[PDB]
C-alpha cells in the first residue's frame, strides 16, 4: 500500500466515471493529506473528484479547502468557475449559479461546461420539459456529444418517450459501433417501446450484442425472452414461428451452459439449477 | 393492512445507501394485514427498461414458489430529493403485481427522511382502491420493532455493510454475484 | 408470460436529427 498504488486506482477510478463517493473521497483525503507533496501536478486534477466525492458523498468541510486552493492556484479560470457552480448548486443555490454560467458564457461562448451544468441546475429542479427542450436546442449547436446524447436518451427513457430514446441510442450507436452497452440499451428500449415490429430489431441487436460480448449474459436472456415473446405472438409467421423457436431453444442451451459454469466457479446450493428450473418452465 | 419485517426496513436503507445517486426498485416476499417475511432487490439507475423487469418477476417468482414464498409487494426510491409520488413504472408495477393478490400493496421509501438512525419511518405505503393508488396514514405503525430496525440500520450503515450488499443488477454482472444475499440476512441474525 | 409489463404509452422542440413520419425514400 503505497501512495503510487492508490494514485493509480483514483486514476483508474478517474478514467471510468465512477461514483463511489465515499471510497474515492477517501483515498483523495488520505492522498491529500499524507502523500500531497509526494508527487507533483497530478494531484491537481484529484483536487476536482476529491470536492466532487465531497458534494456527493455530503462532507461539505473539505469542498472549500479544495476550492480555495484550486482558486487561488488557477483565478479567472472556467474550469473552477464550473466547480464553484457545483459547489454553490450542493446547495440548491441555483440563481447565483445561473448567473455564473451566464457570466462564464458571456466570457467564451464555446465554453460546453456551463450549458450542461445549466441543464444539470433545471433537471435538478424537477422541471423535465424545459431540460429536455434545453438539450435538444445545445444538440443544435454541438452535435456529436455522445455524454449529452446519452443523457438525453436516459431522460427520454425517464420520461417514457421511448421513440425518441431509440433513435438517440441509434445515432449514439452510429457513433461507437464497437461497445456493446449501447447495443444492449437499445435492444432493451425497442423491446420496451412496441411489438413484433420493434421485437425483430431487438432480437437482432441483443444477437448483435452477444457476437460483441460474450459475457454479457444479461442481453443474452434477453435475447431469450425477446424470442419467447415473439413466439407467444399469434401475428408470427410459421417460418417466423420456427426461427424463434430455434433462437429461444439456442439461448436457453447458452443458459443452462451459462449456469453450469456460475455453478463450477463458486461453491454453494444450486440457485443455478433453481435458476434454469426456470428456462425449463 | 401492510406489514414488513425488520429485515426488510435494513434491506430497505442498505439498498439506498448502495447507489444514494441512482433510483432503485424491488419486490418484498411473503408466504401464503399481510407479513412481508423477506425482500429482494433489482436493478437502479435507469428503471424505465421492460425486459430487465420481466426477467426479474419472473427470477423472483421461481425463486419463491421453490420455497413456498410469494412476491406480494413492490418498493421503489426515487433518485430526486423533493420528490414522493409514485412514477409510471412504480404504478404499473404495482397493479401487475396486485392482480394475483388483492393484499399486495406498494411502498416507496421516501428519501427525504432518510438519515443515519431512520429516525422516522422512511416507507411510505400506498393502497390501491377505486383503482386509485394513495398514501395509507403517515401515523400507522409500519415496522415490527421500530428501535430493533433503528439499531440494526445504524450499524449496518456504520459497518460499511452497505458496499458488500448485492443486488439482481450486480448478479446480472456477474452471477458469482450472490443475489439472494444471505451475508446480510446472517449479519441480520447475528445482530439481534 | 405472467410477467410482460408494458412501460410504453404516453409521448408528451423535437430532438435534433428526428422525424416522426416513415418516409419511403430510397
Amino acid at each position: 500500500v503505497t501512495w503510487e498504488e492508490m494514485r493509480d486506482k483514483m486514476r483508474k477510478w478517474r478514467e471510468e466515471n465512477s461514483r463511489n463517493s465515499e471510497q474515492i473521497v477517501e483515498v483523495g483525503e488520505e492522498l491529500i493529506n499524507e502523500y500531497a507533496s509526494k508527487l507533483g501536478d497530478d494531484i491537481w486534477i484529484i483536487y476536482e473528484q476529491v470536492m466532487i466525492a465531497a458534494l456527493d458523498y455530503g462532507r461539505d468541510d473539505l469542498a472549500l479547502f479544495c476550492l480555495q486552493e484550486l482558486r487561488r492556484q488557477f483565478p479567472g479560470s472556467h474550469r473552477v468557475k464550473r466547480l464553484t457552480g457545483m459547489r454553490f448548486e450542493a446547495m440548491e443555490r441555483y440563481d447565483d449559479a445561473i448567473q455564473l454560467y451566464d457570466r462564464i458564457l458571456q466570457e467564451d461562448p464555446t465554453n460546453t461546461a456551463a450549458r450542461k451544468r445549466k441543464i444539470a441546475i433545471r433537471k435538478a429542479q424537477g422541471k423535465n420539459v424545459e431540460a429536455i427542450r434545453e438539450l435538444n436546442e445545445y444538440l443544435e449547436q454541438f452535435v456529436g456529444d455522445q455524454e449529452a446524447w446519452h443523457e438525453l436518451a436516459e431522460l427520454y427513457i425517464n420520461e417514457h418517450d421511448y421513440a425518441k430514446a431509440a433513435f438517440c441510442l441509434e445515432e449514439l450507436m452510429m457513433t461507437n459501433p464497437h461497445n456493446h452497452l449501447y447495443c444492449q440499451q437499445y435492444a432493451e428500449v425497442k423491446y420496451t417501446q412496441g411489438g413484433l415490429e420493434n421485437l425483430e430489431l431487438s432480437r437482432k441487436y441483443f444477437a448483435q450484442a452477444l457476437k460483441l460480448n460474450n459475457r454479457n449474459m444479461r442481453a443474452l436472456f434477453g435475447l431469450y425472452m425477446s424470442a419467447s415473446h415473439i413466439a407467444s405472438n399469434p401475428k408470427a409467421s410459421a417460418k417466423t414461428k420456427k426461427d424463434n423457436m430455434k433462437y429461444a431453444s439456442w439461448a436457453a442451451s447458452q443458459i443452462n451452459r451459462a449456469y453450469q459454469f456460475a455453478g463450477r466457479s463458486k461453491k454453494e446450493t444450486k440457485y443455478s439449477l433453481k435458476a434454469v428450473e426456470d428456462m425449463l418452465e | 393492512g401492510v406489514k414488513l419485517t425488520t429485515q426488510a426496513y435494513c434491506k430497505m436503507v442498505l439498498h439506498g445507501a448502495k447507489y444514494p445517486h441512482c433510483a432503485v426498485n424491488g419486490l418484498l416476499v411473503a408466504e401464503k394485514h399481510t407479513l412481508f417475511v423477506d425482500c429482494i432487490p433489482l436493478f437502479h439507475g435507469t428503471l424505465a427498461l421492460a425486459p430487465m423487469l420481466e426477467v426479474a418477476l419472473t427470477l423472483i417468482d421461481s425463486w419463491c414458489k421453490d420455497h413456498s414464498y410469494v412476491i406480494a409487494g413492490y418498493y421503489q426510491a426515487n433518485e430526486r430529493v423533493k420528490d414522493a409520488s409514485p412514477n409510471q413504472v412504480a404504478e404499473k408495477v404495482a397493479s401487475r403485481i396486485a392482480e394475483g393478490f388483492s393484499d399486495t400493496a406498494l411502498i416507496m421509501v421516501d428519501n427525504t427522511k432518510f438519515t443515519m438512525d431512520c429516525v422516522a419511518p422512511t416507507i411510505h405505503v400506498y393502497e390501491h382502491h377505486e383503482n386509485r393508488w394513495r398514501c395509507r396514514d403517515p401515523h400507522h405503525d409500519y415496522c415490527e420493532d421500530w428501535p430493533e430496525a433503528q439499531r440494526i440500520s445504524a450499524s449496518l450503515l456504520d459497518s460499511r455493510s452497505y458496499e458488500t450488499l448485492v443486488d439482481f443488477d450486480n448478479h446480472l454482472d456477474d452471477i458469482r454475484n450472490d443475489w439472494t444475499n444471505p451475508e446480510i440476512n446472517k449479519a441480520v441474525l447475528h445482530l439481534c | 408470460f405472467k410477467w410482460a409489463i408494458e412501460l410504453s404509452g404516453p409521448g408528451g422542440l423535437y430532438p435534433v436529427g428526428y422525424l416522426d413520419k416513415q418516409v419511403p425514400d430510397t
